[PDB]
């Protein structure tokens, strides 16, 4: 009875509306405490001038993106239209970022 | 305090939704269910190559801050030259 | 006496001067000619011409007057001769040009 | 003190000639600020490299126009050499 | 020997070649296209099709970026 | 009866054997059109970079340096011809 | 006066003599430090060193006392470290490593 | 019968007659050593003189072929590179 939206026709309502605007995605908070996590082992009581710690994730997230697209091209090369663990693996396989 | 830090369970800091709006500005329709822990090995697999490029200059410099004129430097390298805050 | 600017001598906006001093302390050669500097000058003059000139066009076409990072990704991706120069690069703040693939469209 | 150097006044201007009534915000000129300092280096580059491949010893007008045309793709080669060669003569001219 | 002496025509005329030199582009080009084949079969088994087509070509030339 | 346009001198057989070194099973037939536009494309940029270095040094001819440079801006040196 | 090579003070066969002059006229910088060129001659050693001793061995699977430029390409790709230095070069006359996949080959 | 072209010919030729006393090198299968070693030794220089112009510091000193042998080097290697260097340096002060 209650009115409800089809399937995927909300996720294009997204594609349209995320691919418009240009903020950040990652939640920031979190980012940050992860680049501590894994910058800790390189050198001991790292400070993060705050400046560069987002200057990671404008530079971080235009590579996920680059990914997500690159591999939208093959889900899409192999019939199919969601993408899957099989597809990065070719994905940044092309590149060389694996193999 | 004067010791500890965050080192534990931050690799879960991006957590589903968090994944699932970056996917859509790739221009992804349908998501798997297991292409969550995926990335979140290839994300990290990236932020290494360029924390340890990133690192390798401040030690250099003697330095215990890492600022954003080396992280665009340590980039710079990688190809993915970051316009906007430095040069 | 009555000094004048090299860039106004050859009508360059951009400083000639400067350039000619990064053409030694960068250490690109021993010695510079006293014609190269003027030539970098106006290329960069000519090529930060047309980056800006075309993202201009794009902001006043989103009603916007000033331009902000968004109004210049625009106007290097959408323009096919620069974004083979600027292929490497990602713009801070940039967002990303609006692209669904064909197949990605619903049903009807 | 802290006296930085950068183009932004430089760049400001360039677009007053093109848009007298455009203003550029400082992020969308922290880029530019950027991506001048890039072209400048990247052209430099093989500026550099073509007086020591053949075996010169000095950057002139020439080693740079034979840089051009190598970095810089498409019509631009042409478009720009164009802004270039005008530049020295008419440098030449007041010279 | 006949091939490059009339792509490089076109950029300009009457270029005298160096017999070594077109041995050098005779290693790229065979150096571009075998790597190239290569990572077309990762598309075409990505495909579960086992015979590469031109539209493989097309997509594994974008990945990479030589595309645009 | 050699006169044409010479793209065709790279015969099919020839593109058979690099799918052959490059792992592929099986070739489509249409494949050896399109091949013959990729390697047209790449040799249209690096002979563009080969005769400007000539064009500058006051050579006639393109030498074996010329190339190998040329090849190293597009980021693949090729190893062997000199440096 | 007696003269003998900084080459043989530092236990090194690279001639830390050349290298020494190529830095002070590549233009790298204004003033190279003394000790400089002799860390630069080890570091090639331990990379001219790597990966000859990985070629040779690729020459006793060919059961050839010469070596072979089809050998250097054999020898500098299996090593997976050594891989990512040379990832995008590529050498005269090389081959390719066999390699195929699984699913070209008939099930039984 | 002049100009005296330069090459690491007889370099690669000994550290050849070390690791392998037997074996003999070709005449291409060098001049890939010599276009291999001006690879490496120009991808450092030309790395090492960036480093002198960020850290606005006029000169090369060993610890800039000490980062950027440390950076360029995927991993592993690093480790054992700038050990021959170290020992090198300290083998050249210790008779300087």
């Amino acid at each position: 009875k209650p009115h409800r939206y089809r399937p995927g026709t909300v996720a294009l309502r997204e594609i349209r509306r995320y691919q418009k605007s240009t903020e950040l995605l990652i939640r920031k908070l979190p980012f940050q405490r992860l680049v501590r996590e894994i910058a800790q082992d390189f050198k001991t009581d790292l400070r993060f001038q705050s400046s560069a710690v987002m200057a990671l994730q404008e530079a971080s997230e235009a590579y996920l993106v680059a990914l997500f697209e690159d591999t939208n091209l093959c889900a899409i090369h192999a019939k199919r239209v969601t993408i899957m663990p099989k597809d990065i693996q070719l994905a940044r396989r092309i590149r060389g970022e694996r193999a | 305090k004067r010791h500890r830090k965050v080192l534990r369970d931050n690799i879960q800091g991006i957590t589903k939704p968090a994944i699932r709006r970056l996917a859509r500005r790739g221009g992804v329709k349908r998501i798997s269910g297991l292409i969550y822990e995926e990335t979140r090995g290839v994300l990290k697999v990236f932020l290494e190559n360029v924390i340890r490029d990133a690192v390798t200059y401040t030690e250099h410099a003697k330095r215990k801050t890492v600022t954003a004129m080396d992280v665009v430097y340590a980039l710079k390298r990688q190809g993915r030259t970051l316009y906007g805050f430095g040069g | 006496a009555k000094a004048k600017t090299r860039s106004s001598r050859a009508g360059l906006q951009f400083p000639v001067g400067r350039v000619h001093r990064l053409l030694r302390k960068g250490n690109y050669a021993e010695r510079v000619g006293a014609g190269a500097p003027v030539y970098l000058a106006a290329v960069l003059e000519y090529l930060t011409a047309e980056i800006l000139e075309l993202a201009g066009n794009a902001a006043r076409d989103n009603k916007k007057t000033r331009i902000i990072p968004r109004h210049l990704q625009l106007a290097v991706r959408n323009d096919e001769e620069l974004n083979k120069l600027l292929g490497r690069v990602t713009i801070a703040q940039g967002g990303v040009l609006p692209n669904i693939q064909s197949v990605l469209l619903p049903k009807c | 003190k802290t006296r930085k150097e950068s183009y932004a006044i430089y760049v400001y201007k360039v677009l007053k000639q093109v848009h007298p009534d455009t203003g550029i915000s400082s992020k969308a000129m922290s880029i530019m600020n950027s991506f001048v300092n890039d072209v400048f280096e990247r052209i430099a580059g093989e500026a550099s490299r073509l007086a020591h491949y053949n075996k010169r010893s000095t950057i002139t007008s020439r080693e740079i126009q034979t840089a051009v045309r190598l970095l810089l793709p498409g019509e631009l080669a042409k478009h720009a050499v164009s802004e270039g060669t005008k530049a020295v003569t008419k440098y030449t001219s007041a010279k």
